């Protein structure tokens, strides 16, 4: 099992793109995703990732710093993705982007909320990736 | 004519179970049945705990049994194809990571939180030698009401059938019966649906006829007995055994002649009124629980109640192995466990592949 | 620990019938319950024909009669929604205008021909008063394997059931059933598929829910016995009554009702091995037959046998009175028995329609 | 908590059988078994009746049938030893060198008649090859009456079981005790005392624990079903085999270790209240049963019920062979009969002398 | 025709229970039903002893319901009329005076010690309202086993049947048949001889008539209960109601009617091979216990097993009212328990004597 | 089995015996009882019979020709016994005489009566007789 | 129920016409089929009938005298119906026709065959009709 | 119920009687058995007393000291009597004598042993007594 991620490309600074992350044979509503990116010779780091839907107060959504403000996490139950919009992109940003899912019951009883984590210790299922280059 | 004026409830055709959980308990049993799910059975003994974690090398200590309910139990998306989870009494109070006790996680994942209620084999004294009776029926009622209090929906009791020289006893056959049919009519009272395992065992020689002739003859009995004790039929379920050869019989089977002996078989006896059967694996492998499962769900013959799956070894056997008990291998035992999952998912639903499992 | 070698038609679990007819017999009663077909039930005694021809004024001789039963047997187009004919003995030796027996008759036009093999009511003795047994089982393999040398395939027996004060004894539960499953293992072996009839009657001023629960106390123990004597599930098939309120109780019940107390009632007691269900009329109206049969094939609970017709009056009631006994009703009373037998052919299906049918 | 006002015929502790006769039953069972008498079974079928001619060379008509029933019936003096006698239905409606009918022969010196009312052995078709069923229930009360009307007051019923590989078929356990008490409460109806026959067989090669383990699970299945059926315990009799060593099996055991394995199997299944044993020859020796039945009658284990003779060989062998068939052997025929019938009195008494008997 | 080699454990005529301790169950169920003895039912809860010594004013405390049993145990001489008394739980390990455990004493002086096993009545659920099960067969060998270990010799077991409206359902005529059958194979197994009690109870509106058709009813059930899980008929005993009108009927009946209607029911379903009957006397007075055993024993309806009594009240009742409780009331206490002893040995004998009797 | 004679001996002409039959192990109330008798060198003649006692008339009776008038023949069932009172015997009475019993059952259904003959041929169970003889030496 | 005739009309004398017998919700397999007609103050007369179709024989068939030669009948089960070709029609061939059914089990068990009758005796549901008229100065 | 005494007399000082103790319908082998007397204005004492006899080793006895080497006591359950031998009889042994049975059970466990007291409060049952005078005059 993979996810599939989508919308990557080249972009100019301060451009934008679109990311999506779809999924095959499996509900992403009973999972926490997470967007993750690589840039050559280095670590895998943390982006973005989105809990599941809380009734009513939609779901959670945490960033990296080097990428909050810019960047919005959001997921569409009903059409079974979840989507990465990124604004003012500068050339710091180019990396292969990843989503993966949470395999842990990210829930907090002590506040009734599910949550979600950007470690990526928890996460699985790693699609093949999509490139995003800005550059001049 | 006229002589005397008597109960309803004192005449024979009025036995029927009178519960106030009946609506309950059909909501419950479909829900347990709902397309594409079925259970997972994590109700083993402490003991029996100590055979799964040998091969691994894990102490047995109830923290240790925690972690291996809880590999499965906070593995998140199982929900997709498990409709409910047969607890053991000491995984019932225990909690998960979340803060909640496990029948609280469950529920609150949709999934139904159930309990083992049965108190062990024993032997029978009547009838062969090698052959057991199931206790546990005194203070039933009271530990069933605590098990509701706590969020169980419903509950299991096995009783066994240990086939020798072709047959099994009359005794083992009257009485195991008469002990799953009073269980069955005690936990609908207390507002759990019972699940009536009658296991006819694979150990022994015996070739996959003796196993239809005696399995038929045995769930006759139980449905007979459940008639008699007044059972309510559509919130019921029955956890049987697969129609196969003796384990130690040299004789194989093809999942296509399982599914048509154990079909056929519970079309002989079981009332289309129970709403699903919940296959145990037994002695079965992963692959094997998968693929007979799948061939009974394409069997031409008459199947009205939902074929799926109670499995225990069968889901969690790669998913322990790969877990190694240690929480570095816990990524690898939910992606076996989950995978084992998704199978049985689609076996239920019948579009189970044999090339997209193990080799 | 002493050991025996012992025959395995000796122990409990081997108590299946073992006859050669086997997969004979599973063969008709799939003819028998064909999608869209039923039972024509024309297996009337001596007896029961002076009160049909009572109306119409016609003599009861050994020729009336026959000509009663060629009235419908001769009707051309029947095999489109009758799979089987349940014949009485009488008739079974009779000849028809094309000069062939009823039997005959019957398997060249690909229906299925039946006999009535009990021998009638009798007092019970045990039980309450006015509980009945059925006779006839001396003597049955003599007669069955006659009757399958004549061109009969399936058979039929039929015990009944008093509900008086709510209840019914238990010796009759217990001795009716395991008369009936008696009359079953022995039919089956001779090659015929029995017919099963646990008739709950209609008589008495019982409710349909002291109907519903008598009825699954009788049938539960019909299966019972039927597992006990070692039926061949697959090659048989149950007639019983609808769930319905008495006769005299004061009480009605929709057709949607009827249904639910129905089907609920044999999802409790009845194998899913066992290929058909043919309901029996009783003290139906001829409309009122195909309105609870089409119900009962629109019912969403759990019905994995076929559910299908075995009716008597509610198919020859308007032929015999639009035939008249004389020659000159014939194309009448052909028009109203092959109706009748079309708008039952249709609540099989699920598609029968009250408007396409009869207003009184 | 709703209620309904229900018959008591209906409620399952209510189920005794209502006879008129139920004062008569119980004195005629009293007559039956007086100290120091007991049945004469003469009601061989005209089948039994050849192997029974064929060593005197005698033709098997309905005279000859006649006359040998008559050599024992108009023999003077058997009513000091016999209390009854089971007729065949033939020899009930024959006549007498008196000018009666043997009935009423047998009413006119303080004899009970007795009618044998089965219809003989059937294949069971359920169970193990080579079990056998017993007909006759159809039918059954029109033929007790008219027994009744013409003098009888009791009657005889017999069911076999074949112990084969030490065991017997559950179907046949159930199904023939099923069959004796619908039997025994038929004739209590009519005004016969029954006499319920449960022989399990002596043929075979099974030893005198295959023939106690076997009995006693049959026995017990058949006063269940006596239970079940309602009948009236004070007025109904059994006539089991003897607890003996299959007739092949080699093995031998002595007068007294038959007494222990029959009282000892009876006394677990047998309830007090039945009035009396009247046990059956079968395949034991004339001198054999004489002593057997004494033993029994000398035993120290609970026997509250009488134990009595109800002998057909064990009191015509000698009999028949002294006969020959000719008027000129009448006298040394009935010198057997009278010293045999004597001999089985006194073991019924327990003091018979196997001094004062035949030799070997 | 296919033949296969099987157990004869495995087929339905050899069901019959095989106990190391036949023998001596037999041996145990002679010495119970001896001629002129009969049992001592002193099994009474901590509850029962409650209202027992209500009307004395003395405290339901261990040691005072151990003062209670040594009142009639260390009594001597009732060994001429007693062959086994029933004790509870709590008394077999209670010591009497002379230093033994109650047991050791019973085994002393020739009687049988025996202990009630059953752990009592709970709602049937099943059935009408009002009818009850017996629970306790969970960890029956092992509770049974240790009896057995400190010498007991046979134990007791009580179901109960209510007559509501002239009838009982049958669910709770075959399933207190089925935990009788089953408890009395488990006690031969472990050495026990089981006294198999199944009381139809007195109270109620209902006739005699009723009782006997109800008592015969459940009785036959039992009985075929017991041949279906295989009991040692020889080493059985039971303890059945008598058949007596109901105790708000209205309805009264002499003891030679008693007798009959209780015997010929008797008669009717249970089997001579067992060795004995042991009458509850429930709610019959003591003198009225002693007059309707007497004629049980003067009838002339078959009766081979031993009539006899398992009395509790009818045995006790007037001694615990001259006891007191107080230790000055041990010889009138004693003098009352063995004239009733007495008076009831008479009646198993057949020769009790209303006269001599209060 | 067999029946028991006595009475018999040596008496002059004109003289009585009076002969008496015993049973054992036998209820002669169950039979017809015959008197015979046999000289050297004759055959076995019947002397005297009688029946079962009829409720309302009693036992019936018969006799040889050559003795009636002076034989009596009679029985009482509870002395089981039979008895021949002979008078004015004659030489020619000379003779074994001998008891026996009809084994057949001798009811007469159109006169609703037991009876008796004087035959043999359904006698049994002879005694070894006793001897009677009258003569003048 | 009832039977739907079409395919009349008008035609010149020497001229042909094809009618066509249809059933809605009943199969004709089972049945014998004949074509009647009735000219205006006749009675109706059969002009042609078809048995049910015998197993390698086909099926049987009639005609009126008066039509002999001309006329041909047969019936097609798959698509249920049932075909009359006129041809070379007279004018004394103007009529309204119709079609119909033959409620009688027609078996002739002497000769193992089915066969039809002109007879109207036995024959039942009845259509509307077709008017076919034989014309030339029209 | 109530035990009869017998044995008792007028005698001379220096003579001997033999007291017997007597049940009806009691066995007498399952009770301590003793004996006590009563003396013209004064209360009753115990004389002595016998046990059950101890399996193999016989009865154990007590006596009061005043008549202790003059008195014995012997028991014979065949019989069912109790026995007192009153030996060498001083004046101030005139009284009237009772039996009386102990209905306590007099075991001892520690001990092993079935034993017997002369002390009157766990007896019952009296006899009417048998009158005992010693005097010359």
């Amino acid at each position: 099992v993979q996810l599939q991620e989508s919308g990557g490309g080249l972009v100019q600074p301060g451009g934008s793109l679109r990311l999506s992350c779809a999924a095959s044979e499996t509900a992403l509503t009973y999972y926490a995703i997470g967007w993750f990116r690589q840039a050559p010779g280095k670590e895998r780091e943390g982006v973005s990732c989105i809990s599941r839907i809380n009734s009513g107060s939609g779901a959670r959504t945490d960033y990296a710093d080097s990428v909050k403000g810019r960047f919005t996490i959001s997921r569409d139950d009903a059409k079974n993705t979840v989507t990465l919009q990124m604004n003012s992109l500068e050339p710091e940003d180019t990396a292969r982007y990843y989503c993966a899912l949470d395999t842990t019951d990210r829930y907090d009883s002590a506040n009734g909320r599910y949550y979600c984590t950007i470690s990526s210790d928890t996460y699985d299922y790693w699609g093949q990736g999509t490139q995003v280059t800005v550059s001049s | 004519s006229r002589r005397v004026e008597v109960l309803l409830t004192q005449l024979p055709a009025y036995n029927r179970l009178k519960t106030p959980y009946e609506e309950e308990l059909i909501e419950t049993a479909k829900k347990m049945t709902a397309p594409g799910k079925g259970l997972l059975a994590a109700d083993e003994s402490t003991g029996s705990c100590s055979k799964r974690f040998a091969g691994i090398g894990l102490s047995n200590t109830a923290e240790h049994r925690r972690q291996y309910r809880a590999l499965m139990l906070e593995c998140a998306g199982f929900e997709q194809y498990i409709s409910g989870v047969i607890l053991h009494d000491e995984t019932v109070y225990q909690r998960a990571s979340t803060g909640e006790t496990f029948p609280q996680l469950l529920r609150r994942r949709g999934v139904v939180p159930g309990i083992k209620t049965d108190c062990g084999l024993e032997p029978l004294v009547e009838g062969a030698d090698g052959e057991q009776m199931t206790a546990g029926l005194d203070g039933y009622v009271k530990r069933a009401k605590k098990y509701y209090a706590v969020g169980c929906r419903f509950c299991k009791w096995r009783n066994v059938y240990k086939i020798q020289n072709g047959t099994v006893s009359e005794a083992v056959v009257r009485f195991n019966a008469e002990t799953l049919a009073r269980y069955a009519v005690l936990s609908q009272l207390c507002g759990l649906v019972p699940i009536v395992e009658p296991e006819v065992m694979i150990d022994g020689t015996h070739d996959i006829e003796t196993c239809q002739r005696v399995s038929q003859h045995v769930w006759a009995e139980v449905v007979s007995a459940l008639h008699r004790h007044g059972v309510v039929w559509e919130g019921c379920l029955l956890k049987p055994n697969m129609v196969v050869p003796g384990a130690e019989s040299g004789q194989t089977a093809t999942a296509e002649q399982v599914a048509e002996y154990t079909v056929k078989t519970l079309a002989r006896v079981l009332p289309p009124a129970l709403p699903g059967v919940t296959f145990l694996s037994g002695g079965l492998s992963e692959v094997m629980a998968s693929e007979y499962l799948n061939a009974m769900n394409n069997s031409p013959l008459p199947r009205p109640w939902k074929l799926t799956f109670s499995y225990a070894r069968a889901l969690q056997s790669s998913a322990i192995k790969a877990w190694g008990g240690k929480s570095s291998g816990v990524a690898a035992g939910r992606r076996a466990f989950m995978h084992r999952a998704k199978m049985n998912s689609l076996a239920q639903l019948g579009r189970y592949n044999r090339g997209d499992d193990d080799k």
